[PDB]
């Protein structure tokens, strides 16, 4: 449909400004453009008697790839937080340079979480998962797959950020060296099951790999 | 560490170099460059130069064995390179059994030792052995001579996702029809395996520690799914390195062999340097990217036994 | 925004501050070190800390004052000038302005020391943004106002001493070091609140505003007590004027900044702290160290925040001043006055 | 014929490292051939015959 | 077919709120190195309380995913209530977890400061924790009458 | 029909849960005086979270009433009448929770020096809860006429 | 357009509750901060919170009166007066609460050091309710003129 | 028919992530090279590690260009944007973490040689996300051309 | 037919990235040129290395501009926008990394004169993204049909 | 759409005039700031503002050349290459002026201290016109490759 | 012609009046600030505002010429070249004024102590009208190519 190029250009333009927001900005839209588009978008909903709503269609299958990229960004957001703590310690004392790799193992498993769901979300060479709203009806599966992939990618991205913050806080393990740092490692290890449980709930919520009818 | 009754693990010397070569005939150049360290071991023993050449020169035996297995592992993979769906079903089933065999072989020494380390080893090995045994046994049973049956199914972890969803398991496409009672008995043994594991922990201590015993109780079930989910890194780097090597290599041999004449010999001869340079750069990139086996073997290997001390002791074990 | 804090360039400074935060001494270490009377037990007990790494390379045999200046210069230069080269983003400009708040007063003290017939190549123990031989000797030895603007403009980024140099060059407040030192001291507290107002709501920023307001009220109390019988000019820039969101208003802080010793603003600001309205310089000076040392444990319990890095410089400066004040009294075999009177370093 | 016959011939025909090595460090040399034979038994790579997927294209 | 966004929207915000609360709650465990008497058992109450909030959104997303089927009446218009029912539990779980992490960051140091002041942090954590239970009960009552 | 109006149930508890979350979050942060014997100031310092916690039940009552009044078959009368009622109680509840959250930090911070401002802070929070109570009363009055939709 | 007149009734209590909560937060913060100085001025400083909190009754009564007159058949010119009256009363109550918050904070800050401006702060803050009263009267007239049923 | 944005987005995101990682690694490498010129070869590992992510986006763009023919279909323009966007985001996050990990790893590894294993271990873990995204883009690109 | 914005976007993004890299390269070159006059010729290599990125988008837009006639199709206006956008983003990221790499290379080479080979080697490796995006735009331009 | 190609003719001169104005302002700021320290090299330091200000002649000559061949009506074929060539020339002139402004300010500030850096600042500043010349050549080729005007 | 045809006439005078106002404010600020220290640069400061007024006079003449060719109906091709020429002239005048004001304030501030840069600031200010002349010529050609509306 016509929403394919609008969703692709909106995803590319949103990912470009979102990627350039955290880094050195070289191009960005003004703040008045959001209020100008919001005023013109909300002004057409009032008049006249026509109501605005969404259109039912899948329009893409790249939600598993965006979920795998969200999990890879979640692991990459925690690996820099762990390496910043390890390199922040550095040569201040003769300690382990791989003792904080326990959180980096869960952050590396956060990239596999959702990437395994991308291979599991094929459904027998899925160009179309089933009979959908492109030339037929009953397109709830293809439209519902993107929400499960983005939900599992957001859960893996949040679990990788939480495990990365728990590993980065477990890097020094204290604000005063008087006790062991295993107490921070227990709370950091207590959050590693959210990625496995969220990936199992996301994989179970997406259903099995049905045949492409 | 380097404790008495060395070395610091039997399965590290074979699982380390054998699992390191699984990420990669591109391995012939790595075995040829690795073979210089055999003759240059005596003269290259006292060099004292470089930060990566010293640590690479320290593991001469492990790099020689891993470079020796890289020729066989690289020459074996590089089934089919056209489609990306048939090779994944064999690499997934190969790395699943290869990871489960190293996991069971690594846990057999820790369960046999019995030296955190008190309990959780005698009552365990039931759920992971039933799930991984029913998956590897279903893949080995599906790898027989055939057949009139399904294709892409399971090929592994999807069948484990089908498990724990129904008592009478009949999920496809890879499954054993003789019979489906292993899923119900494995579900009953996995359901009854939960109280017997945590029940024997406080009994052995008596003639906080409760959160340590609960974290150590759930650490086996979390570590089993963590190891089984982390076992795809062997087949992922092989499948990415094979397409990444054949993709760049496929754009040079076609234009080189198309020319002819006196100018085509110099054009193909000058064009072959980019092909050999990219062919050695792909194996050097895979060998440089294969450094995760040291941390994975140092964490999973050192976790069941009891840092850099076991890796240094593994290189010092072959020297003395 | 409250509930989540994180930064890209702030993670390197927070992780680098987290490694040196584990070696920070507590009040029990200073209380246990102040009880010991032997120099070998105090040097051996203080040698096993973050500041003891510089003393481990060169130990003191007589407890001289040059060893504390060399260890404070090596620990302040390695712990301060090392993170400035690998910094980036707005956090490097905020930490450069935080170092410029003390470097603006150090440049004025070196400028007055150059006119005072002092040395033009000697630097004392204190927090500075650069070394003691790159920018401090040119601005310290240089007496012209044109060289001071070019020396501050040559550095990256710009500091607040360049804007304050026009007021002293124009002769708008006074010809002494006191009137320029009052506005130069309040200019760093105004610039820190100006930068904290711009980059304020990235973190929660709850204890840092109260510690900055209590430090501004403590600086206004010392500025009001210093101008007592010193001929303070209310119209000239010699009175501290800094707003605070605590238990005091800006007009009460401006009236307390004058040489009147207003105990009503101190009594209305706090009723349980050390500063309550007493005119004792020893109790007010000793209570400023314990009150300024407080609130850093709440900022040191978070990660990926600029409040812990901002309080770590004041905690390291207070620990270096406590170790330098304890080393001189312990070297001569005399009892400590400020160390024995206070209870929180 | 089957892939299990190679591991049956490696396991049955193999002594299992008892002993065939010296009395010094016999655990590493004994356990090394079992792991190398275990990897060599796992190095089949058939990739066909019921899940030989590639037909078109 | 639009009912899946309400099913994924519950756990999508509940997992981010529970992870964001568990990160800030786990970040306060550094100071100040006191674990002889009760450490670490008192700080795990807010981490377990913030961790247990995602089970309501996961069970609500599992019941909402299992409830959606083509063998019942869900067309014109059954799927309208699932978006608000999932977004209410999602925003309630994220809003509860975001304040639960900041409350646990000071409650972790409050237990180390005094061993008799845990009743106030537990009483504030219960009132800051019941908001996810109210949205989980409203999401369960909304999902109960859904087809 | 269009099947529009189900967002008013989650919209009531959304801003009410966010206001109580920011209220308890901003009220829970703050140092207090410590001693060997408690002066009963810990029971006085927990009044802002308990006073701000009523907005979640107040929005949850209107959300339960709109959720029970929604039904399996939606109408334009009950759908249009149900929408808009949750945002009124959610805005006043979020504003009263945001004011009680800011008052809770100043009350806990001022309670360390002298614990005498609890009589003023309790009347400030009691006068702050009337904005959410009026929005809950308006949500109940708007939800009372939503029944019998045709 | 369509039947969407509930947003005008909700926006008046939302804006009035937001302005009243924003003024009551700054009034209670300055009252709690000024209560630590002297306990005699604690009861005198509580007048701005109760005086600022009375502005929500105009938007609540206008939202109740607009909710009681909500029809079923909506026209183009029909459902327009409710959003303008509720937005006018909400903006007037939000502006009166925003001026009453700064006037109450300036009055409490002026009376904190030496209390002499209590009648001056009460007299200056008493005139801020005229804009909310005029906006509540214009919102009451626009809300009363919406019930046409053409 | 919008499969060109998937082929351009992979090289755009991988070029941006590799450019930011090469800038952030070259800044710390150039800052650490001023102390001792012998440590340039030891400090050159972050630029070589960050520069390896461009081959994944280049081979993924070559496979996306080889899989893009004269056929026009709505299903054939969605997998390329997901594979290219996933490989671009994975290479951008891996390069963004590899740059800050390479600068702090080179600066911390310049003073003490014990942190070289931690900097190499932390910097080596960023390539797994780009390799997994390149494997997902190769698996999605392999099923994109099947005759419909 | 909307491939004109994609044809101008490669030279626009390449010129913007080349100017943004030339600003940061000229800032560090002007800051390092005050030390000694011999370092100007050594520091001049980053501006010449950064200025070579504009020839890829200029030659790509000039080569793509020659294949624009009267008869066109909607399918022939999609590959040029993706190849030009990929070449533009690759040239902008390569110029952005080459600016910080040239400024850090000139800043590190200003103190020590032996770091010129490391700054030239680290700066020379950042231009592979614009060559890969220009090669992908060349393959996408060669795979175009139905337009002229 | 007839006459849609005027946006490419106006955007090139607009972007080139804005980039030349920003480059002339950025060069004149550093020239005026560097003229106080050393007024001997003011004529040598004034070359970057005049060199940066000449970038608008390419977009003005391209807009005049495109305006000279335009009539009163045009087809849709010219309005795609015209906006691309004009946007490319405008972006190239704006990027060249934006780099020439900071290059002229840093070259003037660096050349103010040492007079030997004027050759390096003029050599590095002279290379900024290659993007505007390449964009003007691509806009000239794209404008020359158009037809069907009227 | 559909709509939006009158915006090009005010789009030039809006940006030209804003740029001339900002340049006149920036010139008068440095002139009034520099007039206190030295009264010699008082009469010299009128050249930036007097030369800045010609850019607003050219945009006013172009706005009068575009306004005289509008009427009450627009053509099909006039509403693109009109808004393009108006936006180009407005952006050129605003960039010329904004680039002229900072250079005039910096030159007037630097020329207070010792007038040596007055010939440089007058040289840059005399050459800064090339963007307004090029935008006025492009707006004159675009306005001349859009006549005969209807």
């Amino acid at each position: 449909m016509n929403k394919e190029s609008k969703d692709d250009d909106m995803s590319l333009g949103k990912f470009s400004f979102s990627h350039f927001l955290y880094y050195l900005v070289l191009i960005v839209v003004i703040v008045y453009g959001l209020y100008k588009l919001f005023t013109g978008h909300g002004s057409d909903i009032n008049f006249g008697k026509f109501l605005l709503r969404t259109s039912p269609y899948m329009w893409a299958n790249l939600g598993i790839a965006l979920c795998v990229g969200l999990s890879v960004v979640g692991a990459a957001w925690g690996i820099f937080i762990t390496g910043s703590s390890m390199i922040g310690a550095g040569v201040r004392a003769p300690r382990i340079t791989t003792k904080n790799l326990i959180s980096i193992i869960f952050c590396e498993v956060v990239a596999i979480y959702g990437l395994i769901i991308a291979i599991v979300f094929s459904s027998k060479l899925t160009v179309a998962t089933a009979e959908n709203m492109y030339s037929k009806s009953n397109l709830y599966t293809g439209y519902s797959l993107f929400w499960a992939g983005i939900t599992v990618g957001a859960s893996n991205l949040i679990c990788g950020i939480a495990v990365g913050i728990t590993g980065a806080t477990a890097a020094i393990s204290d604000a005063a060296d008087s006790a062991l740092f295993v107490k921070i490692l227990v709370i950091e290890i207590f959050g590693s099951i959210l990625g496995l449980l969220g990936l199992i709930v996301g994989l179970l919520m997406a259903g099995k790999a049905s045949e492409f009818q | 560490a380097q404790y008495r009754e060395i070395n610091a693990g039997l399965p590290t010397i074979v699982t380390f170099p054998f699992m390191f070569a699984i990420m990669f005939g591109h391995g012939f150049l790595m075995t040829l460059a690795a073979l210089s360290l055999v003759l240059n071991e005596k003269k290259i023993n006292k060099m004292k130069r470089g930060e990566i050449f010293d640590m690479a020169f320290t593991g001469r035996y492990i790099i020689l064995l891993m470079g020796v297995f890289s020729m066989y592992t690289g020459f074996l993979y590089n089934g089919t390179e056209n489609a990306l769906l048939f090779s994944n079903s064999y690499k997934m089933k190969l790395s699943i059994l290869m990871g489960f065999i190293h996991m069971t072989y690594s846990y057999f020494f820790s369960l046999a030792n019995h030296l955190d380390i008190i309990g959780n080893f005698i009552p365990g090995l039931l759920f992971m052995q039933g799930i991984f045994g029913y998956l590897s046994v279903c893949i080995v049973y599906k790898w027989a001579v055939d057949w009139v049956k399904d294709g892409k199914p399971a090929p592994g972890l999807l069948n484990m996702l089908i498990n724990m969803f129904l008592s009478p398991g009949t999920i496809d496409d890879e499954l054993y029809p003789h019979q489906a009672k292993v899923q119900v008995f494995l579900l009953l043994m996995a359901l009854v395996c939960i109280p017997w594991l945590l029940l024997v922990k406080p009994l052995h201590f008596k003639f906080d520690i409760m959160i340590h015993q609960v974290i150590h109780t759930i650490e086996f079930c979390l570590n089993c799914v963590s190891h089984t989910a982390s076992y795809l890194r062997l087949w992922a780097l092989s499948l990415a390195h094979a397409q990444l090597s054949s993709v760049l290599w496929t754009m040079t041999i076609q234009i080189a062999f198309g020319f002819r004449g006196f100018v085509g010999v110099f054009m193909t001869v000058a064009l072959f340097a980019m092909w050999f340079a990219l062919t050695c750069a792909v194996l050097v990139l895979m060998e440089g990217t294969s450094a995760m086996l040291h941390s994975l073997r140092l964490h999973w290997v050192e976790s069941m036994s009891k840092p850099y001390e076991p890796f240094a002791f593994e290189y010092k074990d072959m020297e003395v | 925004m409250e509930g989540v804090y994180f930064n890209i360039d702030n993670g390197f400074i927070e992780g680098v501050v987290r490694g040196y935060r584990n070696g920070l001494l507590s009040n029990n270490q200073y209380i246990n070190l102040t009880q010991c009377d032997t120099l070998e037990d105090l040097k051996l007990q203080l040698s096993s800390t973050d500041y003891g790494n510089f003393l481990s390379s060169v130990s003191s045999e007589s407890l001289t004052t040059s060893l504390i200046q060399e260890y404070a210069s090596s620990k302040l230069y390695h712990e301060f000038n090392y993170i400035r080269d690998q910094s980036s983003g707005s956090t490097r400009k905020f930490m450069d302005y935080i170092t410029y708040g003390y470097m603006i007063d150090n440049v004025a003290l070196m400028i007055t020391g150059t006119i005072h017939d002092r040395d033009k190549g000697e630097i004392l123990q204190r927090c500075h943004p650069l070394g003691w031989f790159d920018t401090l000797p040119t601005l310290s030895v240089a007496t012209d106002l044109e060289s001071l603007y070019e020396t501050v403009l040559v550095d990256t980024p710009l500091a607040p001493y360049f804007k304050n140099c026009f007021d002293t060059a124009e002769e708008l407040d006074d010809m002494n070091i006191e009137i320029i030192r009052n506005k130069l001291y309040k200019a760093y507290l105004e610039d820190f609140y100006n930068f904290v107002t711009e980059e304020i709501p990235e973190p929660a920023k709850e204890c840092m505003q109260t510690l900055l307001g209590f430090e501004a009220d403590r600086r206004s109390i010392n500025i009001a007590l210093n101008s007592l019988q010193s001929s303070d000019i209310d119209p000239d820039l010699k009175s501290d004027l800094l707003p605070n969101i605590g238990k005091l208003y800006p007009l009460a802080t401006f009236h307390l900044a004058q040489a009147q010793d207003f105990e009503g603003v101190r009594a209305a600001l706090a009723n349980v702290y050390e500063y309550r309205g007493f005119l004792e310089t020893g109790n007010l000076e000793d209570h400023f160290y314990q009150l300024e040392m407080e609130l850093c444990r709440d900022a040191f319990t978070q990660q990926f925040a600029i409040s812990t890095v901002w309080a770590w410089m004041k905690s390291k400066e207070q620990e270096v001043r406590n170790i330098t004040w304890i080393a001189e009294c312990i070297a001569q075999n005399q009892r400590e006055r400020i160390n024995n009177y206070i209870s929180v370093y | 014929y089957t892939v299990v016959g190679v591991f049956i011939v490696v396991s049955a025909m193999s002594v299992l490292f008892w002993i065939m090595a010296p009395k010094n460090n016999q655990a590493v040399w004994r356990s090394t051939v079992i792991l190398t034979l275990a990897m060599m038994f796992l190095m089949w790579a058939i990739t066909f015959l019921c899940q030989l997927h590639p037909l078109v294209a | 077919f639009f009912g899946f966004a309400g099913c994924a929207a519950a756990m999508v915000l509940s997992c981010l709120g529970a992870a964001i609360g568990t990160a800030k709650s786990g970040i306060g465990i550094a100071g100040i190195g006191t674990f002889k008497p009760e450490l670490i058992m008192k700080s795990l109450i807010p981490v377990v309380m913030s961790g247990i909030l995602a089970i309501y959104g996961l069970v609500v997303a599992v019941l909402i995913a299992g409830n959606l089927s083509p063998t019942e009446d869900y067309t014109l218009f059954n799927g309208f209530m699932h978006l608000s029912c999932g977004l209410c539990v999602g925003f309630a779980c994220l809003s509860s977890g975001y304040a639960i992490g900041m409350v646990g960051d000071v409650g972790v140091r409050k237990y180390m400061h005094q061993p008799r002041l845990f009743v106030g942090i537990v009483l504030i954590l219960i009132f800051s924790e019941v908001l996810g239970l109210y949205g989980m009960i409203v999401a369960l009552i909304l999902n109960t009458r859904g087809s | 029909a269009p099947f529009f109006g189900a967002i008013g149930c989650a919209s009531a508890i959304i801003f009410t849960s966010l206001g109580a979350a920011y209220g308890t979050a901003k009220s829970g942060v703050g140092i207090c005086a410590t001693c060997v014997l408690r002066p009963d100031l810990l029971f006085k310092n927990i009044v802002p979270v308990i006073m701000a916690g009523i907005i979640a039940i107040y929005g949850l009552v209107v959300s339960v009433l709109v959720c029970y009044s929604l039904g399996q078959k939606q109408a334009l009368y009950t759908g249009f009448i149900q929408l808009g009622a949750g945002l009124s109680v959610g805005l006043s509840g979020l504003a009263a929770g945001f004011a009680i959250g800011i008052v809770g930090d100043a009350g806990v911070r001022g309670s360390s020096q002298q614990p005498r401002l609890f009589v003023g802070m309790i009347l400030i929070l009691i006068f702050a809860e009337v904005l959410g109570l009026y929005g809950l009363i308006v949500a109940l009055l708007l939800n009372s006429r939503a029944t019998q939709d045709v």
